[PDB]
């Protein structure tokens, strides 16, 4: 034929059948083995996850939500996400004692179910109303963006302490119990409104530590509802949102380490 | 073209000195006319070699930019700066990846074009050489007067005139010559000066008398001729052309380099399209479809594969170097061990080129000289004062005299002003007596006759040294016959006797055998004047017979040759050994040529040539079959008159083979007849006869001491120290780095898969980029380099030199065999050990193996800074990107890892390592330097942005190393195998 | 610990780095050793 005869064709055959046959049965039984050494209710390491991440729902082309208020298909793309994370927080999702518990209507302490164990079944998840985010078809004019704090496993999110000075200056400083979220822009051509848990501009410290996707299914995240209610128009304007703690930081590579880049323009 | 060139010239020395003046209107006296010589040279031009026209070392670089690898490495650098121009224009991209890849890639290319540029060398100046050999200006009569001219402003037709210590000036017709003697080595390769005369003496004109060539020297006397041509029209200005003009060719590690450059461009261009249609069906985006194809082009191209491969034989050349064997072109360093038949000059090649004492017969009994430069040999007599009376004789009958200021030099070394004859006798008894000085200064010669042309004989007379004589000695030597119709008495053993018949027998014999040897025989013998009759103060008359010149006593005979090379006899055997067939090709007349063959083992014991079995068997030479001759010695003359096809048939039906008394041209034509029969030869020589010859051969070795300037020129290779065992010593490398090679070969091509399979398993799985392009080059120009170029320093695995010479026809550098084991088996093996690493990194961060499928869409997707792991938690882009380019670091250093082994087992193609060790250590060097490579690539701060390397944990490491002992273990198993059962499965398989 | 489980989100890559470093430049100078014996 090409290079040889039909019997070393076929030898040739018989040999990386089975050869190939042992490498996948060797490659399978490695993998096998580093699954054993993992557990099945938290990762090994979670050094890269570390400091959280904050996300929103309206869904950037390139962190940014432009569109026109005197048109209806220019933000329909942005509700096509906004619905598809509150669709998730709907109350008949949220039914009966299991696994669902009825928490403090006020920002309150952790809440631990014990270990990262199978000794008990489903832990309990605190419910969360999207009634609880106020305002927020969304906003046409104006958006109204929501915010979202990435979940880590046996993370507890650390509010900053009133010691010193702060950038919102100790207004509504529940210290013992929000994790805060202050937008910004200098360039001050806004309106800054914020939605949340107990009508506070955070996360509620009762819906930590999260127990896993293993141990807890189902499981409500806090959300954060921001409106931007600007009296300007036609320009782009880049705001960031900035959340506080002890266990969160930033990053000048990661712009999204605990905080947003969201460019609005409202084009009408 | 140079087909002309290749015959046998025509001339008019057949014509007489009138006949010749007509035919280019000239004066035997007065010369041509000022007007005349002018006239001619607008007419023919000038006496003077033009230079052929040579490539611009500008096309030279820009044609290996184009080779395969080059070509497919600038479709990837400009798929890059497309893939570029296609994001600037259409989503504003503030990256760099596409253009400094691009850039990355270009340069890649260039710096690769300098390695084959330096391989693909060829310093030639052949034509410079010849033109050396044109003095800068000639005498000739012209207008009835002498004047030295501009050599290039003579033209056939004048007067030119010659002299001892002149070059000639172009190729003349003598018509007046006084003692003139030439030197024709240019054309023969012979020094001994040839008497030039205006009588025609021969047929032939390279032999005849009344013919001078340019490229030759007067030695001494004096001459007048006619110029008959001129500049490339001389007989050596067209071997000039020839020579230079030969076409040089590809060496035979040039043509392996194009075919497996063949091969790995024709899977590159195979998986390359391959995938990138079957990406398309899949529904990528051309975006991303080319983004591919550039990772496809970088995994299959070896990029730092040919600059391993000359940095290999640039090491071994340096080796040789260090042996007095310099290369002057880097491929030659293979050539000689893919040599199947050598072409080899006799004279100042396999011999010394010097005229030496080789045998002595007195006492009736021949004793042998030692003809060896260093004296490797023993004594023959010393004790019997026959000896001493012949000594005496050899030194007293002698006018020869060493140079001033040798006494730093061996003797046999040593520069004398005398013939070679003179030189050898006066050599041979300096060596053995001590200095011969001394001898001429204890007996005062008072009278002597020269060597003349009619007496055949030269005497002297001397002040016999003793007290108790003081009385008058005669001596003299000439040729043997005519020595001994002047002898009535014998010194046998000490005391003289009369010659009977017997011992006037004996020295026939004697004489017949050192003549048959090939050897220059000459009689000695001496003869105590009387004292009564030869006073004190008697006068001798030299000019007329004043005294006795017969019934003098014979003494011995002495022989001489120009013997071989200490070291030459065992470098012909061991190059026979080896499977080379070993051919003389000489200038020189046969009988010498044939007794040197057999002095050097050219023609083993036994072996007969027809004319042999004809002498023999005293029967005609057409009554032998030719068949049962194995051995051939072919004249320069018949030759001529054969036809290319009768050659082949002479060279195909003898195993032992002389070509004798050949032209240079003939020389081309033997050695073409070599390569027509599909053999690899090799040149060895040391005039610029051998020019067109060692041009021709896949390798030309010259002579460096004793080597013209044109010779090495036109060869490949110098031995600096005219050490013939260095040919041995040569091929022995040239197969070294041949295996060597391939060891190189497969380890650098086995880290191809690992390098390829991420990418397609990219595509076929959806999971995340296991690897990077700018990680391959970090592999292939980084940390396997130097391990790839540690394999060239491994010993042979068995004796090489046992085995016969390649056949460059079916044995090839890179085969099916290697492409099986390199990419079908260690490869493969390599590639897991990749991605379990890859997996490990990705599940112990908390994306296990399972949810992995199909999640580049939302991975690479770089506004979802939320993607969900196995466990339920989110990550933003930048952070499952840093873990991304952490397995890109792990695979990497997986690769590293499973290299180890690789090396390991690389390093043998048959032998266990357990059996040839682990000696090699620029080998070890590669280990530990790939290890710190890849350790400071991954640790040094400041790497992750240059090269997206990421800093491994200590657990990483050891992903790799349960599948680099695999093959460790696999491999030994395997060559375990080979060497167990010569039989060939393992072997017609897997055997590199 | 409990809510000051801190050290379950961190690692040493700075001790990483610099011993990683320390083992390249020996493995560097250790190849060196073995080559140079001889040159
Ligand atoms: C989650 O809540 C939303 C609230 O908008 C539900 O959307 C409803 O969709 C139905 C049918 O398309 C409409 O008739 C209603 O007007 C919507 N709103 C309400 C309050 O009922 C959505 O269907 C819910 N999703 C799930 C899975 O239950
Ligand atoms: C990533 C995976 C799926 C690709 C696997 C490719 C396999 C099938 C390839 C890789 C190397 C290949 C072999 C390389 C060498 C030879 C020897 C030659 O004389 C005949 C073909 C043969 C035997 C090839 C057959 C197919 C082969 C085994
Ligand atoms: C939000 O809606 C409420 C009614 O639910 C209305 O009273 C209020 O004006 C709205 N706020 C803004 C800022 O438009
Ligand atoms: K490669
Ligand atoms: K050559
Ligand atoms: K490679
Ligand atoms: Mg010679």
């Amino acid at each position: 034929f090409l290079g040889r005869t039909g019997s070393s064709w076929f030898k040739i055959f018989l040999f990386y059948l089975i050869f190939y046959g042992c490498l996948a049965g060797i490659f399978i039984g490695t993998i096998q083995v580093l699954l054993l050494t993992l557990s099945d209710f938290e990762p090994k390491y979670q050094d890269r996850v570390a400091p959280p991440g904050l996300s929103h729902a309206p869904y950037a082309i390139k962190t940014e939500i432009s569109f026109s208020i005197s048109n209806p298909k220019s933000y329909e793309s942005f509700v096509k996400s906004m619905h598809k994370l509150m669709d998730l927080y709907n109350e008949s999702s949220q039914a009966g004692n299991s696994p669902f518990e009825d928490c403090s209507d006020t920002p309150a302490d952790y809440i631990k179910r014990g270990d990262l164990d199978d000794s008990q079944g489903q832990k309990k998840a605190c419910r969360f109303s999207r009634m609880w985010l106020k305002n927020c078809g969304y906003a046409e004019g104006k958006p109204c963006v929501v915010a979202k704090l990435n979940r880590i496993i046996g993370f507890y999110p650390k509010p900053l302490k009133n010691t010193t000075d702060l950038p919102e200056e100790l207004q509504a400083n529940y210290n013992q119990y929000v994790l805060p979220l202050r937008c910004a822009a200098r360039e001050k051509i806004g309106s800054i409104e914020y939605f949340g848990l107990g009508g506070y501009a955070g996360f509620p410290l009762q819906y930590y530590p999260y127990y896993g996707k293993r141990l807890q299914k189902k499981y409500l995240q806090p959300l954060l509802a921001i409106q931007f209610t600007n009296l300007t128009q036609n320009m782009e304007l880049r705001i960031e949102c900035k959340v506080y703690g002890e266990n969160i930081d930033y990053s000048e590579k990661d712009r999204f380490r605990g905080r947003f880049e969201v460019k609005i323009e409202v084009k009408s | 073209l140079d087909e002309l060139k290749k015959e046998v010239s025509m001339d008019d020395h057949k014509l007489s000195l009138d006949e010749l003046h007509n035919k280019y209107g000239t004066d035997l006296t007065r010369g041509l006319t000022n007007a005349r010589a002018k006239e001619i040279l607008a007419r023919d031009g000038p006496n003077s070699l033009t230079p052929p026209p040579t490539t611009p070392e500008w096309i030279k670089f820009c044609r290996q930019l184009f080779g395969g690898f080059s070509i497919l490495l600038w479709i990837g650098a400009i798929l890059c700066f497309l893939a570029y121009g296609i994001q600037a224009a259409t989503e504003d991209e503030p990256a760099n990846d596409n253009l400094y890849l691009g850039v990355v890639l270009s340069t890649v290319v260039i710096v690769t074009g300098c390695f084959s540029y330096y391989q693909e060398a060829k310093s030639s100046r052949i034509m410079d050489s010849f033109k050396n050999m044109v003095p800068q200006q000639a005498l000739v009569i012209r207008d009835g007067e002498k004047s030295t001219i501009n050599a290039e402003f003579v033209v056939a037709g004048d007067l030119v005139e010659v002299k001892g210590g002149d070059r000639i000036p172009a190729d003349l017709r003598i018509i007046s010559a006084h003692g003139c003697k030439v030197d024709n080595s240019s054309l023969t390769g012979e020094s001994e000066p040839q008497t030039r005369s205006p009588e025609f003496s021969s047929e032939n004109p390279l032999e005849t008398r009344n013919i001078a060539f340019f490229s030759t020297n007067c030695v001494e006397g004096t001459a007048r001729g006619v110029v008959v041509y001129t500049g490339d029209r001389t007989v050596m200005g067209r071997i000039a052309t020839l020579a230079s003009g030969l076409e040089v060719g590809r060496t035979p590690i040039a043509i392996e380099i194009e075919h497996f450059i063949h091969i790995i461009t024709g899977v590159a261009v195979f998986l390359g399209v391959s995938f990138f249609i079957l990406s398309l069906i899949l529904g990528y985006s051309w975006l991303e479809a080319v983004i591919f194809l550039i990772g496809i082009i970088v995994a299959n191209v070896p990029e730092g594969l040919l600059a391993t491969v000359t940095v290999c034989l640039t090491l071994t050349a340096k080796r040789m170097a260090r042996k007095n064997c310099l290369v002057k072109n880097l491929e030659a360093v293979e050539t000689l061990g893919s040599t199947s038949t050598i072409c080899s000059d006799k004279t100042g090649t396999l011999t010394q080129n010097r005229m030496t004492v080789a045998h002595m017969w007195f006492d009736n009994q021949i004793h042998e000289a030692d003809t060896t430069e260093n004296q490797s040999g023993a004594a023959f007599d010393k004790t019997s004062a026959t000896w001493s009376a012949l000594s005496r004789i050899a030194a007293l009958c002698n006018r020869a005299v060493f140079q001033a200021g040798q006494d730093n030099v061996p003797i046999l070394k040593r520069s004398v002003a005398g013939d070679a004859s003179e030189s050898a006798l006066l050599k041979c008894i300096e060596l053995c007596c001590g200095s011969v000085q001394g001898m001429r200064d204890r007996n005062p010669k008072i009278v002597e006759i020269p060597f003349n042309s009619t007496n055949k004989y030269q005497l002297s007379i001397h002040e016999n040294e003793k007290s108790s004589e003081s009385r008058y000695l005669l001596v003299m030597k000439g040729a043997p016959e005519r020595i001994l119709d002047r002898c009535s008495t014998i010194l046998l053993n000490g005391a003289e006797e009369p010659l009977k018949e017997d011992m006037k027998e004996a020295f026939q014999n004697a004489y017949l055998e050192l003549g048959g040897l090939g050897e220059r025989v000459l009689g000695f013998c001496h003869f105590a004047l009387p004292e009564d009759k030869y006073n004190e103060g008697y006068p001798f008359d030299a000019d007329e017979p004043n005294f006795p010149t017969t019934d003098l006593c014979f003494v011995g005979l002495m022989a001489m040759i120009d013997p071989p090379r200490a070291a030459v006899p065992d470098a012909v055997g061991k190059c026979r050994s080896a499977g080379i067939k070993v051919i003389m090709v000489t200038g020189d007349h046969p009988i010498t040529a044939k007794a040197i063959a057999k002095g050097v083992g050219i023609i083993s014991e036994g072996n007969e040539t027809i004319e042999d079995i004809a002498a023999r068997l005293n029967i005609p030479i057409g009554q032998v079959n030719p068949r049962d001759a194995k051995a051939c010695v072919v004249h320069g003359s018949d030759l001529k008159d054969l036809s290319t096809e009768v050659l082949d048939d002479i060279l195909h039906y003898h195993t032992e083979i002389v070509f004798a008394r050949t032209s240079p041209q003939q020389k081309l034509i033997i050695v073409e007849g070599c390569q027509r029969q599909g053999a690899i030869v090799a040149v060895t020589g040391d005039g610029v006869n051998d020019s067109p010859a060692l041009k021709k051969a896949d390798i030309g070795v010259a002579m460096g001491i004793s080597g013209s300037d044109v010779s090495k020129q036109a060869a490949d290779m110098i031995l600096l120290d005219d050490n013939f065992a260095s040919i041995v010593t040569g091929v022995e490398e040239g197969r070294l780095i041949f295996d060597n090679l391939k060891k190189s070969i497969a380890y650098t091509l086995t880290s191809n898969i690992p390098e390829i399979t991420p990418f397609l398993v990219f595509i076929i799985g959806n999971v995340p980029l296991p690897l990077g392009t700018v990680t391959i080059l970090c592999i292939d120009l980084g940390t396997d380099m130097v391990p790839a170029i540690s394999l060239a320093y491994e010993q042979a695995e068995s004796d090489i030199m046992k085995r016969q010479p390649r056949n460059p026809k079916t044995d090839k550098l890179v085969n099916e065999r290697l492409i099986s084991m390199a990419y079908g088996q260690i490869g493969m093996i390599q590639a897991l050990g990749g991605f379990f690493s890859y997996f490990v990194i990705l599940a112990e961060n908390g994306f296990l193996p399972m949810d992995l499928i199909g999640k580049r869409v939302r991975w690479d997707d770089r506004w979802i800074s939320d993607v969900e792991d196995s466990f339920g938690q989110q990550w933003t882009y930048e952070q499952r990107k840093i873990v991304e380019f952490t397995c890109h670091t792990s695979f990497f250093i997986s690769i590293v890892v499973v290299q180890w082994a690789d090396l390991i087992i690389c390093k043998t193609r048959r032998n266990s390592i357990f059996q040839q060790g682990m000696k090699n250590k620029i080998l070890i060097f590669g280990l530990f330097e790939e290890t710190a490579l890849a350790a400071f690539l991954s640790y040094c701060p400041g790497t992750d942005v240059a090269l997206r390397m990421y800093p491994l944990k200590p657990s990483w490491w050891f992903c790799a190393f349960p599948y680099s002992l695999i093959i460790f273990l696999y491999d030994e198993m395997r060559r375990f195998i080979i060497r167990r059962s010569p039989g060939g499965w393992v072997e017609q398989e897997t055997y590199y | 610990e409990g809510p000051d489980n801190d050290e379950r989100f961190t690692y040493d890559y700075y001790r990483l780095r610099v011993v990683g470093l320390i083992v390249a430049a020996v493995l560097c100078v250790i190849g060196i050793i073995i080559l140079l014996a001889g040159k």
